[PDB]
């Protein structure tokens, strides 16, 4: 898919890492912080586990920008670098199933 | 206290 103005980054957190409210926080920000570089970020999104449960998307984080190119430069200066020591791996999102917020 | 590598892309 793509390019899109959406963002999918795998590999990068834990679902155990996104039970801690204080550590959710840090990595919403982390992600933010990092894809603020590229352009201006409309949403981020992180599905938590629930009721000990991984949820669709759960292991995955979406983040829209405005603008397919800022998306692209995203994608690019971020895809192959490690976060927490993984490498990180990125696809574009389809904005309908993120407007629907359809993850999988 | 990022989590996030300081290398560039180009360089992985």
């Amino acid at each position: 898919l793509g390019s899109t103005e959406v963002l999918c980054l795998m590999n990068m957190v834990l679902p155990e890492e996104l039970l801690d409210d204080e550590e959710y926080e840090e990595i919403v920000e982390d992600v933010r912080d990092e894809c603020s570089k590229y352009g201006l970020v409309k949403s981020i999104e992180i599905p938590r586990p629930v009721d000990g449960v991984e949820v669709p998307g759960c292991g995955k984080i979406f983040v829209e920008f405005t603008s397919v190119f800022d998306c692209q430069k995203a994608m690019q200066g971020l895809t192959g670098r490690k976060f927490a020591n993984r490498v990180v791996v990125t696809k574009y999102c389809d904005p309908d199933s993120y407007h629907r917020r359809d993850f999988w | 206290k990022s989590r996030w590598d300081e290398t560039p892309a180009s360089q992985m």
